[PDB]
């Protein structure tokens, strides 16, 4: 039912829920009014899997099983720059001694 | 979700005792052990659990008032009943092994920590050992128990009045739930839910067809009518010694005995009124072992479960240890846990952590270990 | 509806007002006087962990379903307890 | 002749007795042989409290029959 999400671009992070039949575009629109940037400006990967608007998250991998809230599995994601999109870029959080 | 986050020992070592919740301290009242003394005339005891710096004390022996007159304080007893309204504990019932069974009404003050014994007017209920009491608003709730001039399980409902201090034998409507001891009664809402307790399968007297209750009764209070009430297709095991308790409008049972299996209990609970159904609930952690007749008290969202007898690793052991049975664990809850469980060194920790940490892992010392 | 809470090294996390709420910190932080709350003290890797025990913790309250627990690894516990002690959670 | 008594839980106490022992006697042995004192004890046969007057015969407990003991549940 709900995947538990993290959606990474270099140092932010954002925490979210959504259904596993919701699509990746909802995922971006939810980026959109945080991020203020459309969809048309956005890519959204599974690992290195370039995700398409009209897949829905389960069709796209997302289980609720495998996105738990306490385990929220990643989602890349990169900025159109000008004329092309920026490479996905997530920065490692920093590490325990 | 829910887990044992505290286990301590060193506590009164006590069975059949009685308990309530004042704030966060939680008093217990006399109880049984073996081989102490329930002969001889001993005040009954007061031993308070402060669940926020998890220390065990004792109060100090009843002095006489005046000389000449005796110190006003329940006799050592246990199988009794404590419940709270206000600022008073109700205490009543119970039995020692000389004297049996009073049927004295008892108030302590749990500010003051005087006793009293105020004039009762109506049918008072007869001595008894092993009844449920509970309120609402001012009435106290009597059920059940083994009563001692009678000689018989009771399945009568005595409420007293606290407001008058009136004593009424309930002229109930419906099918009154069936004569037992060692039962739980817990108000939700306005009805009385009965659960568990040893009980005869055909009648109110021992006849070696010893029964241990599991079909759930309910009791209306607004109209004193016992309700008929749609079957559980799934339920726990009958049983008598569990603790029960009410936390967010469900009634919760926890552990107990069943002779008939020969089996102590350290399963939970959960009924639902509103659906009409029962779900085995696991906490996370490691919880008290299978054990009877224990004491369940409610703080915030967490319970004080501690005394009781379980089987020694026919020998049977009384419980100086306590539970904590946490509804909704923090986050900070669960890293004193891991701190814990790993041992890890707590010296960069700052004082206020260090202090609840070493609350959590230090033993009372009303008790030594057997 | 949402607010941003920054560790030390800099890594924003945006997680739901209502999430960040389960932290009595960060819920006086929300509502000083005269939205988003720089911990200059907490590192990122422990400030995911909290905000994961959010979204737990929104998510499994008043329930009874089993569920698995919150995983707290022991690299991590003392920076975790100190952090949650901070933060009132 | 010989009698047992058996509590709900087990452990037979097989007690040497006879007919006009009363019921206070085997009681009283019960006592002796297993430290519970009478007046926490209570003998049930055939579906009934056995009175502490009465006698063996009384009630027809003959040879190798067993009687029914119920404790006071102190410990719940």
């Amino acid at each position: 039912m709900d995947v538990f999400l993290m959606i990474r671009r270099h140092k932010t992070t954002i925490f979210t829920d959504a259904k596993e039949s919701s699509t990746v575009f909802e995922l971006k629109r939810i980026v959109e009014g945080i991020l203020k940037r459309p969809p048309d400006e956005q890519r959204l990967y599974k690992d290195d899997q370039l995700l398409d608007d009209g897949k829905t998250l389960g069709e796209c991998g997302f289980t609720s099983q495998t996105a738990r809230p306490q385990a929220p599995a990643t989602v890349g994601l990169a900025f159109r720059a000008d004329d092309t999109f920026e490479a996905l870029c997530i920065e490692p959080f920093s590490s325990p001694p | 979700m829910l887990r044992w986050t505290v286990h301590l020992e060193g506590g009164p070592r006590r069975v059949n005792h009685a308990a309530v919740a004042v704030g966060h301290r939680v008093y217990s009242f006399g109880g049984y052990c073996s081989g102490e003394d329930y002969e001889t005339l001993r005040q009954i005891d007061v031993h308070i659990f402060n669940a926020v710096s998890l220390r065990w004390t004792k109060l100090p022996p009843v002095k006489s008032a005046i000389r000449g007159q005796a110190p006003v304080v329940p006799y050592m007893r246990y199988g009794h009943s404590t419940v709270l309204i206000d600022d008073t504990v109700l205490l009543w019932g119970g039995r020692n092994d000389t004297e049996g069974a009073c049927n004295v009404l008892y108030a302590f003050d749990v500010n003051t920590h005087k006793w009293f014994t105020p004039r009762v007017s109506g049918t008072v209920p007869g001595a008894r050992d092993g009844h449920s009491a509970c309120v609402l608003g001012k009435i106290m709730y009597i059920f059940g128990g083994y009563e001692q001039q009678a000689d018989c399980f009771s399945n009568d409902i005595h409420k007293l009045d606290t407001s008058t201090m009136t004593w009424t034998l309930i002229c109930t409507k419906g099918s009154p739930a069936r004569w037992r001891d060692f039962h739980s009664a817990t108000m939700l809402g306005s009805h009385m839910y009965v659960f568990g307790g040893r009980a005869d399968r055909f009648g109110p007297f021992h006849s070696n067809n010893e029964i241990y209750c599991n079909r759930i009764r309910v009791f209306d209070t607004r109209t004193e009518a016992w309700l008929d009430c749609p079957p559980t297709p799934v339920l726990p095991e009958g049983r008598r010694s569990h603790s029960a308790f009410g936390y967010n409008g469900e009634l919760y049972i926890f552990g107990g005995y069943n002779a008939r299996l020969n089996r102590h209990f350290h399963d939970l609970w959960k009924f639902n009124p509103v659906s009409f159904t029962w779900k085995k609930i696991e906490p996370k952690g490691k919880g008290p072992c299978p054990r009877r007749r224990q004491c369940c008290c409610i703080v915030g969202d967490k319970i004080v479960l501690f005394g009781g007898t379980s089987p020694s690793p026919f020998d049977l052991i009384d419980h100086s240890d306590l539970h904590i049975l946490d509804f909704s664990p923090s986050l900070k809850t669960l890293c004193k846990l891991a701190v814990i469980q790993y041992n890890l060194d707590q010296s960069c920790l700052p004082h206020d952590i260090r202090w609840e940490l070493n609350a959590m892992t230090t033993n009372s010392n009303i008790s030594r270990p057997i | 509806m949402y607010v941003k809470l920054i560790s030390s090294d800099g890594h924003e996390f945006i997680v739901k007002r209502e999430h960040a709420l389960t932290s009595g910190t960060i819920k006086a932080m929300l509502s000083g006087p005269g939205n988003e709350v720089n911990f200059r003290e907490i590192p990122s890797h422990v400030l995911s962990k909290v905000c994961m025990y959010f979204t737990y913790k929104v998510r499994y309250t008043n329930s009874s379903t089993e569920i698995p627990e919150f995983p707290i690894a022991p690299e991590i516990a003392l920076e975790l307890l100190m952090a949650a002690n901070f933060l009132d959670c | 002749m010989q009698i047992f008594v058996k509590t709900l839980t087990g452990k037979t106490i097989t007690l040497e007795v006879e007919p006009s022992d009363t019921i206070e006697n085997v009681k009283a042995k019960i006592q002796d042989k297993e430290g519970i004192p009478p007046d926490q004890q209570r003998l049930i046969f055939a579906g009934k409290q056995l009175e502490d007057g009465r006698t063996l015969s009384d009630y027809n407990i003959q040879k190798e029959s067993t009687l029914h003991l119920v404790l006071r549940l102190r410990r719940g």
